[PDB]
């Protein structure tokens, strides 16, 4: 058991199929058999009750509090994780092959592994020469219009790739210490926002790698409405066959 | 269960009998997430094996053991059935699975026969946890033993061989004879050190940074400019891979090479070797038994454009990537092991006291 | 005259910075014209004028690079036709026979039309060289034959297209570390439907087990029979040896040079050590040395058959034929 | 194609190799027995240069003269070069300013510094200079050359490292800086805003100061009168991308080589590869000026022995040592990694470690020197040992029972020497 | 102690003398029995070192190589028999047991030696040999006594003409020898048949160290195929590797404008070893050497 799937939850059936559904059906064809859910219990737990009805292999549903982060409803279920985690989102619509990003994780044993994709506050991501390493990361809120980078690291690798149009699917796979840092140290709130640029900084100062996947054939609709047409739209092309 | 790896490209008829793969390929696109065929210790053991992440013969050694510890410490009886049994049984998949990855070198080999040894003698009435951590302490027994003691006795019996003001060519990387030139560096011996390298690896590279990281003088070329560089040679230190029942040497192609173009100019060679890669077999060509790396390795980019790009497009055309070559024992002048100074004809004898 | 100097100038500095010619050919044939040009614009009187002339334009060539032999081979073929027109026109080799039986100041008028004549009769004879070494390609290979080649010979190229045409064979091509010029050899090749294989010099033992006869080229040919070939060709020829395999070399009557193997430290070329090492290894550049030869030298022993457009011969005879080629006065020049 | 000409700056505007350059200037330095202007013209030649303009300001006299002596001012040479002489140049502005005052450089000239040692065929980055200046109706006007190396490499002299970013798309130039003693390097989104894509951080690039411009850089540098160096004329066309954005592009080498001798690390680093035939063709025994007095042989282990040089019994040469014509070497003596000028005189019994020593140096008995540099018809006396980094300057004399530390920089003008000396150290 | 220095060297050199039959390794041989035999010592330690340092005397004493492969196995016989028994005073008398038992079978092995290699000559055969050896005697001494006829072909050795001593040897017992020159023996080499020499000390690889001119005779046999056998005790056996010429020790070059006195003979220039233990290839010697040392 070298990954453990957990799913955040912190949804509506806006498709054909629930939403809910297809990060499911892809774990599954995967070869997972053991999944564990996170439910919103913000407006009312009811989602355990609705995917109930369902009729995948096996489910773990937990309700969730009125209110909390990623990183926090992660810290919610560590009785519940004893491996490395492969942590998702419902809204993650793709046709990927898993193994284009848990092999970055197994080959080079990295600490943390993403999946990310060309897009159609922006997100710097910097790469190396290989386009595999992840060397930086940024948003435009923490930079006072200066991008920095440190000397040590363009000494270690010279060459950095810049992506400023990327979209992140937020498909982790993440060490156990990972996790038993995040409940070590409170303050981190949500893994997208924190953690991964936490990493990142910390990957040049035991050491700590960080990879990321880049794919140009299909990415998730995001969490507002005015893509969930556009998913829609590429659903009954990817529904043949899946 | 586990898929068979597709060939890729066409191969030499005379080599149409060996494996050849493609290094992008991998076997886990077709395998479970997780894995339950396979131990994901071995998954990621083979992912490195195949994509070349390991590669040094005492490094996939020590890797291949690590994760039979691994696997041995994640491990739990069935009811009714042996551990000395069952254990054998189940990590028979993982080796045929690593060998499907790449082929198995001379020392994994030996490490899987004596593990395979060590599991059978272990007694029906030990208690599980008892035999697992015997196990783990016999496989760290064998690595301490096998690898760490025996290079430093090697370096200590190569010192007496090394002398002021000589020259010391060397081929490739080999973290014995590395470790035995630092040492004799160290311990005051003054000299220089020739670097021998050949593509597509240049694994020599290596070498040559430790060197220059241990203040060893160094010098550096290509394998086809070695017949320039011998006659300022004094003595030649060559790495092996396997050391065979005939008193062959197998190791990195280009090694006989080297060997005769040595013995043309009237240099010894020497050859350091653990006694644990000795092997039973015998080969008298490259032909019957070797490793057929990616052809595409061979590609260069020569001026502005690449010769050799989609040269699978010509029908006639095929691209050969020997990886091992055999010396004949009437190339090498000494062979440096643990047990002392010894002719190669000697290794069988060794071959003989190592098993009774 | 301006004209003659400029040539010579840019002949000099082409040799000099290197390119120019990539065929030997070509540059036997440029080393022709210009000596043609020499003899026809520059005003002389009498053979030793000439001679001096031809003498000193010969050691600038061969001084702006040693190691292109053909430069100073067309010269001293030069010289020799020179002195033969001078002595067939004026009087009517050493030997035993000439020392038991027991001057270039005369002018003649007709002499410069005989050295133009001949020079002309040798560049016809240049123009034909690879067809004549490439028509005897069958009587050296027979069918399903196995032939080991190192680097790109344009020579073994068209001996081996010649042989193909009747028979079917295979033919391994070593790739000559670091300018892997055996790639286009192999795809050349491969284009005319040979059987071929891609391999590094490392190998070039191991199949050799597996190899029937070596064909190979060569940039120059030694009075002993020595060779100046491409580096990594002497291991080849130590494998071939070990193995008896025979080893043939494909090389035309103007690669002959009257020179022998006693000079040191000129004979391989010396190029940059960015093709074996690259400049980008950092640090530990500034104290390795790294140096890369061109040129290796293949003692005489070695070689089995020399191929020229005359026929095929033993090393041991070259030297009658470099007695036939050049005067034994000229080899200093 | 119009013939391509070539600007060449022989005034180091900078002050970098005083004492030394008070004497002599840099441009007529010897690295390895052969000026630097000989090295910087024999690359512009090469690579298909055919009118080169020397500008000269400061000791211009004897650029002159040793021009004049050359071979690339013989009438056969295919580069005729021209000199210009004034005295109110003060930096590379100034001499843009005065190309295009005259108008000497009709279209797409080369501009590089006296001072630069290079083997670099420009004609792929002239193409794609050509090919960009016609599809893109002349916008861009300068392409820089950059080496491919390391961070770690000799050659990367602090004072010169540079760090740029670029579009990978189409090798054009978005930021450029320089690293002098900065362990932060910041980098303004607004190249973002460019283009989501393309942008790239290199590090590795050697600047070879090279560049393919345009007579619109000197109509640029004559418009703005502040601009005195290269740096100033990048970083005010890459900072005003808002208005006739101008853009510069970039071409990257990685099997020719190129550099520019600025320091004494920076001499000693181009001499060490010069030696161990890195700038092939240019090597000591290629003889690319045509001199008799510098003809020398190439031997094993990179050994350049001139005419004449009877080394004596006992003495080793190690490896890329140089040796001029006349000098003599005694017995029992150690040379390595050094080069020796013509008519040299070497005592017995002393160890050259990474030394340079130019012509007339006298070396007494049992001296060790090591990692120093010896200038024309330098003396040093009996029992005399040089620490690393030393320099003597035009005929000093050191004298006997002394050792020098490490920066010791001696020569016969008191005050900008540190040791100001006419026999000895000791006042 | 006991014994000193310089009677140690005066026994040597005595039983040397009384018997010029026995060879200097079997007189070391018995003089270490003998300081054994009178030690007046109670540890093993004691014993090695005082053993070693006797050792030490007697190779400064002579500068032959079999003199130090004694020495060495005699120091590996004190360390086995150490190892069988733990107390010293039963362990001493079982070392002067086994030194009485080793000194007889090695007095033994000359014999067994000619007894195994007579068989190898033929009648009417030419054998060639370099210089005196007690071995080669006694080889051509049984060889003669079955009755078989031969020619003999001797060099004259020339740092010291022991070729004359071994030619007087040979007419001693009516065989006929010639004498050639040490610059004869490529000369020579077409008439001979098979060549049998002598051996100093046989080395690790199978090589032997001998006299100056065993290397350039077995080089020229090697070139026109003519067998190479070495008559050599098993006494002889040291753990040595030189890798050419210049690698044999100093010690054993000079003192016994340059002159080195001895030589070393690659394996691959050997065809047989007739030794003790019986007639061996170059490769059973490293076997031996290994076994012994564990």
């Amino acid at each position: 058991m070298e990954f453990q799937a957990v799913v955040m939850a912190v949804l509506l059936p806006v498709g054909n199929k629930p939403l809910i559904w297809y990060p499911l059906n892809l774990l599954e064809r995967v070869g997972f058999e053991e999944v564990i859910v996170v439910t919103t219990r913000d407006v009312q737990k009811a989602l355990c009750a609705e995917f109930k009805m369902k009729m995948k292999p096996d489910i773990v549903c937990i309700p969730d509090d009125a209110d909390m982060g990623t990183a926090d409803s992660l810290r919610y279920i560590y009785p519940k994780l004893k491996t490395d985690v492969l942590v998702l989102s419902c809204d993650l619509i793709t046709d990927v092959a898993l193994h284009e990003v848990v092999d970055l994780f197994r080959a080079y044993d990295a600490s943390l592994a993403m999946l990310m994709r060309k897009g159609q506050q922006r997100d710097f991501i910097g790469v190396d020469s290989t386009g595999k390493r992840l060397l930086f990361m940024a948003n435009e809120a923490d930079l006072d219009e200066e991008l920095v980078i440190k000397g040590s690291i363009l000494q270690k690798h010279p060459r950095i790739r810049f992506h400023t149009g990327l979209v992140d699917a937020h498909l982790y796979c993440l060490k156990k210490y990972i996790v038993d840092f995040l409940m070590e140290n409170g303050s981190i709130t949500s893994i997208r926002s924190e953690l991964i640029p936490y990493l990142v900084r910390k990957q040049f100062s035991k050491s700590l790698d960080i990879y990321s996947f880049i794919k140009e054939a299909n990415t998730l609709n995001l969490a507002p409405y005015d893509a969930c047409w556009n998913a829609c739209r590429g659903d009954r092309w990817e529904d043949l066959s899946r | 269960q586990v898929p068979t790896r597709k060939d890729y490209g066409s191969k030499v008829s005379l080599f149409s009998h060996l494996p050849q793969y493609s290094r992008q390929n991998s076997l886990t696109q077709f395998m479970s997430i997780p894995s339950s065929v396979i131990h994901p210790a071995m998954v990621r053991l083979g992912l490195q094996y195949s994509q070349g992440l390991v590669s040094g013969s005492n490094a996939r050694c020590i890797a291949l053991l690590r994760a039979l510890q691994q696997v041995i410490q994640d491990y739990t009886t069935p009811p009714n059935e042996e551990l000395s049994r069952d254990l054998v049984n189940k990590l028979k998949p993982y080796m045929s699975f690593l060998t499907q990855c790449r082929p198995l070198s001379a020392s994994m080999h030996n490490a899987i026969k004596f593990l395979n040894k060590e599991i059978t003698s272990v007694g029906s009435s030990k208690r599980e946890e008892e035999a697992k951590s015997e196990l783990r302490a016999a496989i760290d027994r064998y690595v301490q033993e096998k690898i760490v003691l025996a290079a430093q006795a090697i370096s200590r019996f190569a010192y007496q061989k090394i002398s002021n003001g000589d020259v010391i060519l060397v081929y490739g990387c080999s973290s014995l004879v590395s470790r035995i030139l630092q040492e004799a560096w160290t311990e005051g011996r003054r000299f220089r050190v020739v670097v021998v390298d050949s593509r597509p690896w240049l694994e020599g590279r290596h070498t040559l940074r430790s060197l220059v990281h241990a203040g060893v003088p160094a010098s550096y070329l290509l394998i086809p400019a070695a017949s320039y560089v011998l006659p300022e040679v004094s003595k030649v230190l060559l790495g092996a891979h396997a050391l065979l029942a005939n008193g062959s040497v197998m190791s990195r192609v280009g090694t006989a090479q080297l060997a005769l173009v040595a013995r043309a100019h009237n240099v010894p060679v020497l050859v350091c070797c653990e006694t644990y890669k000795f092997c039973e077999r015998v080969q008298t060509d490259a032909f019957v038994s070797n490793e057929l790396d990616d052809p595409d390795d061979l590609q260069c980019k020569r001026g502005e454009h690449v010769a050799l790009a989609n040269w699978q497009n010509h029908a006639s055309l095929r691209l050969l990537n020997l990886v091992y070559d055999v010396t004949p024992p009437e190339l090498v002048d000494l062979v440096i092991t643990e047990l002392g100074m010894i002719p190669c004809s000697s290794v069988p004898v060794v071959l003989r006291v190592k098993s009774s | 005259g301006s004209e003659l100097s400029e040539r010579i100038e840019s002949f000099v500095e082409t040799l000099k910075r290197g390119g120019g010619p990539r065929s030997s050919e070509e540059m036997a044939r440029e080393t022709l014209g210009l000596l043609r040009q020499i003899i026809t614009d520059h005003r002389w009187s009498n053979a030793g004028e000439l001679m001096e002339l031809i003498r000193r334009e010969g050691r600038r060539m061969t001084a702006a690079q040693p190691s292109e032999t053909t430069v100073g081979n067309m010269v001293r073929r030069v010289l020799k036709i020179i002195r033969e027109e001078y002595g067939r026109l004026h009087g009517r080799q050493e030997s035993l026979h000439k020392l038991l039986t027991s001057d270039f100041s005369f002018h003649y008028a007709q002499l410069q039309s005989n050295i133009i004549e001949a020079i002309n009769e040798l560049l016809v004879e240049l123009e034909g060289t690879m067809e004549n070494i490439a028509a005897q390609a069958l009587e050296h290979i027979h069918s399903n034959e196995v032939i080991m080649t190192i680097g790109f010979s344009r020579t073994v190229e068209a001996f081996l297209k010649e042989a193909a045409r009747k028979r079917k064979f295979h033919v391994i091509v070593a790739e000559c570390a670091p300018f892997c010029q055996g790639h286009e050899m192999a795809v050349n090749l491969s284009k005319a439907g040979i059987e071929t294989t891609v391999m590094t010099d490392a190998a070039i033992f191991a199949v050799m087990s597996r190899v029937n006869k070596v064909i190979i080229g060569t940039k120059t040919i030694l009075a002993n029979g020595a060779l100046r070939a491409v580096t990594g060709t002497h291991t080849l020829a130590l494998a071939a040896k070990h193995h008896s395999t025979p080893l043939i070399v494909c090389a035309p009557m103007f690669k002959l040079s009257p020179q022998f193997p006693n000079e040191e430290d000129s004979f391989h070329k010396f190029v940059a050590p960015e093709e074996v090492l690259p400049f980008t290894e950092g640090d530990i550049l500034e104290k390795v040395s790294v140096h890369c030869p061109v040129f290796d030298y293949v003692p005489p022993e070695l070689i089995t058959l020399f191929i020229s457009n005359i026929g095929g011969n033993a090393p041991s005879y070259i030297y009658r034929l470099m007695s036939e080629l050049y005067h034994p006065d000229d080899h200093v020049l | 194609p119009p013939p391509l000409q070539a600007v060449l700056v022989a005034d180091s505007f900078d002050r970098r190799f005083f004492p030394i350059s008070k004497d002599q200037p840099r441009v007529l330095l010897p690295l390895a027995n052969v000026a630097l202007i000989d090295y910087t013209l024999e690359f512009l030649t090469a690579t298909g240069v055919q009118e080169t303009f020397v500008f000269c300001c400061w000791k211009a006299a004897q650029i002159k003269e040793h021009l004049l002596k050359s071979k690339w001012c013989r009438p056969t040479s295919l580069n005729v070069v021209r000199i210009i002489t004034s005295e109110l140049y003060r930096s590379l502005g100034d001499v843009l300013r005065d190309v295009d005052a005259k108008a000497l450089v009709r279209s797409d000239f080369l501009l590089v510094y006296g001072d630069v040692i290079s083997n670099i065929n420009i004609t792929r980055a002239l193409e794609e200079h050509r090919l960009r200046r016609k599809l893109e109706k002349n916008v861009s006007v300068m392409t820089m050359i950059f080496k491919e190396s390391s961070p770690s490499h000799p050659t990367r002299c602090h004072e010169d490292n540079v760090v740029v970013a670029v579009d990978s798309t189409t090798n054009r130039v978005l930021h450029f800086q320089k690293t002098q003693g900065l362990r932060r390097f910041a980098f303004p989104l607004s190249l973002f805003q460019g283009s989501s894509d393309g942008v790239e951080v290199r590090y590795d690039l050697l600047d070879c100061h090279i560049s393919i411009c345009s007579p619109q850089v000197a109509q640029l540098f004559t418009d703005n009168f502040d601009y005195q160096t290269r740096d100033d004329f990048v970083r005010g066309l890459l900072v005003n991308e808002e208005i006739l954005g101008n853009q510069i592009h970039m071409h990257v080498t990685a099997k020719e080589y190129g550099a520019r001798v600025s320091n004494l690390h920076m001499y000693s680093a181009v001499c060490a590869d010069v030696i161990r035939r890195w700038v092939y063709p240019l090597t000591p025994e290629a003889n690319f000026t045509d001199s008799t007095t510098q003809s020398c042989t190439h031997s094993r282990h990179n050994i350049y022995r001139g005419p004449e040089v009877s080394l004596g019994h006992g003495s080793i040469l190690e490896e890329n040592v140089l040796l001029g014509s006349g000098t003599v070497i005694g017995s029992n003596c150690f040379i390595t990694n050094s080069v020796i000028g013509p008519g040299c005189h070497i005592g017995d019994n002393v160890v050259l470690d990474q030394t340079y020593l130019w012509q007339g140096v006298r070396v007494a008995a049992g001296a060790q020197i090591h990692q120093s540099l010896l200038c024309d018809n330098a003396e040093v006396k009996e029992r005399v040992t040089l620490k690393p980094r030393s320099v003597l300057t035009s005929q000093v004399v050191v004298g006997p029972n002394i050792t020098l530390p490490e920066g010791s920089v001696i020569s016969l003008h008191p005050p900008d020497a540190e040791e100001d000396e006419d026999d000895g150290e000791f006042s | 102690g006991p014994m000193d220095d310089k009677e140690l060297i005066e026994y040597f050199k005595s039983q040397m003398k009384e018997d010029p039959d026995m060879a200097s390794a079997v007189a070391a041989i018995r003089t270490l029995l003998e300081f054994l035999k009178r030690d007046k010592g109670e540890t093993i330690q004691g014993l090695r070192a005082n053993l070693t340092s006797a050792i030490e005397t007697l190779c400064g004493v002579d500068s032959s190589v079999a003199v130090s492969s004694g020495g060495e196995l005699f120091l590996r016989f004190i360390s086995l028999a150490s190892l069988e028994y733990s107390d010293y005073s039963k362990c001493k008398k079982i070392m002067i047991e086994r030194g009485e038992l080793f000194l007889r079978r090695i007095s033994l092995s000359r014999n067994k030696i000619a007894d195994l290699c007579h068989t190898f000559i033929k009648d009417g055969a030419t054998i060639l040999t370099h210089a005196y050896s007690r071995v080669v005697l006694r080889v051509l001494e049984a060889a003669v006594a079955a009755k078989k006829r031969f020619s003999v072909y001797v060099t004259e050795s020339q740092p010291d003409l022991s070729g004359k001593k071994m030619a007087k040897a040979l007419c001693h017992l009516n065989v006929p020898v010639t004498v050639v020159l040490d610059a004869a023996v490529g000369y020579i080499m077409e008439k001979a048949d098979l060549v049998i020499v002598g051996a100093e000390g046989v080395v690790e690889n199978g090589g032997i160290i001998n006299k100056i001119g065993t290397n350039q005779m077995a080089v020229c046999a090697k070139a026109q195929n003519k067998p190479f056998y070495v008559v050599a005790e098993s006494f002889k056996f040291v753990r040595l590797f030189p890798l050419n010429q210049q690698d044999v020790p100093d010690k054993f070059k000079y003192k016994a404008e340059e002159h080195p006195w001895v030589d070393y003979t690659a394996p691959s220039l050997i065809t047989l070893l007739f030794t003790d233990l019986g007639v061996l290839t170059p490769s059973a010697v490293s076997d031996e050497l290994i076994k012994l040392y564990l």
